[PDB]
Parts: C-alpha cells; sequence; structure tokens
C-alpha cells in the first residue's frame, strides 16, 4: 500500500515522584511524527511546540473551564487513577526465577518473570564479588507485566572454583543466591 | 473502583 | 521519577483504525476494542479489581478522528514518513527441551501503527495458540508491538517471525531454534 497516511495521537501522561506526593501532567497533540501542542500542570497553560500547534494553544487557552479544569486534574484524574489500580500495579510483586549456566568462555546469570523492573544482580567468584568484566543485557520488559535480565561474567572458569549469582528485588525479604561450581 | 478518562478537545476549526 | 500512567490514543487515515489505551510503567492495563466496544484487560485480574466504562473512550476517539481531518487539512495534507521497525525474536526463560516456553517477537520504534506478523513454524505460518499486544506508545512517538508464541522447545523445529510494513521493502524474517 502506498497511499499516503495522516496519524494523530493524543497522550496524557500522569508521572509520580514520592507516591502520590508529586504528580504531574502531560497533554501531548501528535500530528504525525510531530508533537505540536501540550499542557503541562507544571506551566499551567497550553504551549504550542510547533507552527502547526499555535491555533489550538491559542483556542483551548481562550476556554477557562479547560483550563480550570485541566488545573485540577492532578487530584481528580491522575491521583484518582493511580489509587484505582494501586495493589496491582505499584503494589505487583512476582519473583524471579534464577539461574545460572555456562554459554561459551562466559557464566551467565539468567533472572526471568520478575516485577517490578527494579533489579539488582551481583557476581560472586569465591565469595568475592566480580564486578569487572560484567555485562547486561539491562532490563527486557516482556508485555506482560514481567520482566528478565541477564548478567554475563566474562570468566574461563579454574575446577574447584564457586560462582555465585546474588540478585535482590522488592519481591523477596533476603536476597536469592544460585551456585555454579567449575 | 473505575478507570477516569480525560476528555479530548475539539480543535482550532 | 517513581511511576507514570498513560492514557494514550490514536486515529490513522484513510485506514480509519483508532485506538484507546492505559499504560503502567510501559505495560498496558487495558485497551478498548472499537468492533466489540468494550474493555479488554491486559491481564485478567485487572478485571477483578478494577472498572472502566468505555463509551468514555469511544467519544474521545470520535474527537481523535475529527482533529485528525483538522489537521490533515491544516498541514497542506502533509503525510506520514514511514519508519520501518526494530524486531528482535527472544524467549520469555532460558530454553530446556520438553519444557514450555514462549517465543516473543519484539517490533519496536515504527509508524504508522500497522503492521503484519505472522509465525512461521518450518517456514508455514501457525495460526493456532498466537497471542499479540495493542500498538504501545514511545516516548519519540513512534510505536512498540509484543506478539507471542507459546511453544515446545524441540531439536527438530526451527520458527521464524515474518514482519511486513509499509517501511520496509521486503518483510523482516527474523529466526530462532534451540542450540547443542
Ligand atoms: C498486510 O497484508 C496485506 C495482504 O494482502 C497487504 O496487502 C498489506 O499491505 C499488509 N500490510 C502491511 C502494513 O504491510
Amino acid at each position: 500500500d502506498t497511499r499516503p497516511r495522516f496519524l494523530w495521537q493524543l497522550k496524557f501522561e500522569c508521572h509520580f515522584f514520592n507516591g502520590t506526593e508529586r504528580v504531574r501532567l502531560l497533554e501531548r497533540c501528535i500530528y504525525n511524527q510531530e508533537e505540536s501542542v501540550r499542557f503541562d500542570s507544571d506551566v499551567g497553560e497550553y504551549r504550542a511546540v510547533t507552527e502547526l500547534g499555535r491555533p489550538d494553544a491559542e483556542y483551548w487557552n481562550s476556554q477557562k473551564d479547560l483550563l480550570e479544569q485541566r488545573r485540577a486534574a492532578v487530584d481528580t484524574y491522575c491521583r484518582h487513577n493511580y489509587g484505582v489500580g494501586e495493589s496491582f500495579t505499584v503494589q505487583r510483586r512476582v519473583e524471579p526465577k534464577v539461574t545460572v549456566y555456562p554459554s561459551k568462555n562466559l557464566l551467565v546469570c539468567s533472572v526471568s518473570g520478575f516485577y517490578p523492573g527494579s533489579i539488582e544482580v551481583r557476581w560472586f567468584r569465591n565469595g568475592q564479588e566480580e564486578k569487572a568484566g560484567v555485562v547486561s543485557t539491562g532490563l527486557i520488559q516482556n508485555g506482560d507485566w514481567t520482566f528478565q535480565t541477564l548478567v554475563m561474567l566474562e570468566t574461563v572458569p579454574r575446577s574447584g572454583e564457586v560462582y555465585t549469582c546474588q540478585v535482590e528485588h522488592p519481591s523477596v525479604t533476603s536476597p536469592l543466591t544460585v551456585e555454579w561450581r567449575a | 473502583r473505575f478507570y477516569k478518562t480525560l476528555r479530548a478537545e475539539q480543535a482550532s476549526q | 521519577e517513581e511511576h507514570v500512567i498513560i492514557q494514550a490514543e490514536f486515529y490513522l487515515n484513510p485506514d480509519q483504525s483508532g485506538e484507546f489505551m492505559f499504560d503502567f510503567d510501559g505495560d498496558e492495563i487495558f485497551h478498548v476494542d472499537m468492533a466489540k466496544k468494550e474493555t479488554v484487560w491486559r491481564l485478567e485480574e485487572f478485571g477483578r479489581f478494577a472498572s472502566f466504562e468505555a463509551q468514555g473512550a469511544l467519544a474521545n476517539i470520535a474527537v481523535d478522528k475529527a482533529n485528525l481531518e483538522i489537521m490533515t487539512k491544516r498541514s497542506n495534507y502533509t503525510p506520514i514518513t514511514n519508519v520501518p521497525p526494530e524486531v528482535t525474536v527472544l524467549t520469555n526463560s532460558p530454553v530446556e527441551l520438553r519444557e514450555p516456553n514462549v517465543l516473543i517477537c519484539f517490533i519496536d520504534k515504527f509508524t504508522p501503527p500497522v503492521v503484519n506478523v505472522t509465525w512461521l513454524r518450518n517456514g508455514k505460518p501457525v495460526t493456532t495458540g498466537v497471542s499479540e499486544t495493542v500498538f504501545l506508545p514511545r516516548e519519540d512517538h513512534l510505536f512498540r508491538k509484543f506478539h507471542y508464541l507459546p511453544f515446545l522447545p524441540s531439536t527438530e523445529d526451527v520458527y521464524d517471525c515474518r514482519v511486513e510494513h509499509w517501511g520496509l521493502d521486503e518483510p523482516l524474517l527474523k529466526h530462532w531454534e534451540f542450540d547443542t
């Protein structure tokens, strides 16, 4: 299909810092791939980002009920919607499945199926932390409310050497430890 | 509890 | 920061395809099915602890369609430049023989939000057991999407993810097979 396409996106972004202490609303209108106009609660009015957005920022700012409604939305909408799903979003905890395996020479630590994305993975060689030669895939979001990470250790293991992968996550009270002997 | 929808606004004609 | 909740909607012409969805830290809470005019929760649990009135979502889409038609004229009919996707095939967990797993096709950094994704099991299209997500938003104003294929790790099977997008000249085929 070679026919031209015209796309319009509307986004309301509620950004929460220290629970619901500080909240910020961001209304963004995007024509094709260029954001044209926006309402930032920290500013208090519609602002044109591109020339295309100038009639809208001008039009929407002339409507007092809009500016009234949008200035209060951090409480009526953002703080409301955060409470609506707090127990299964903010309070969601899924314990990761930790697996250590060699993949040549590299020693892989697979941490999968966890929630939230906030994780710490530490490698150890005979009880001592090995910070150098550590390479991660980063945090992989699988799109089903679980994450995964792969934390590799560049090492040519000597016999008798015990490698340890230590994982720390909000889901567990104490760190998850997986051992691997050469 | 119900999720709230923020109403889209009609643009400059 | 700590958390971000996004109400993301789009309308696309001439396709006449709209979308309304909620995102919590990148992950879809729900979307509104435009045909069935009803709320589709990402995980069933969400439907048991929260509720939604989809007519508000469908009213927003009518406005998005109306505003797209205004912007189309205003921009002197400037169309979208196709941005082709970055395709990645990966598994949900480390692969073990005969242990059920899920193949993920991550289609990222693309626009407009229109793709054909097909899973191929030994060259033939597997149209059964598959699932997908809606077009998820990005900060660069492009889309991301995921396609899933629950499978049983085998030594005698090969998989391919076939992605077709208008920004690509030929289909993008991403391979996966069990190693060692
Ligand atoms: C999807 O498949 C149909 C098959 O006829 C094709 O014509 C169409 O262009 C495809 N869409 C995309 C986005 O590639």
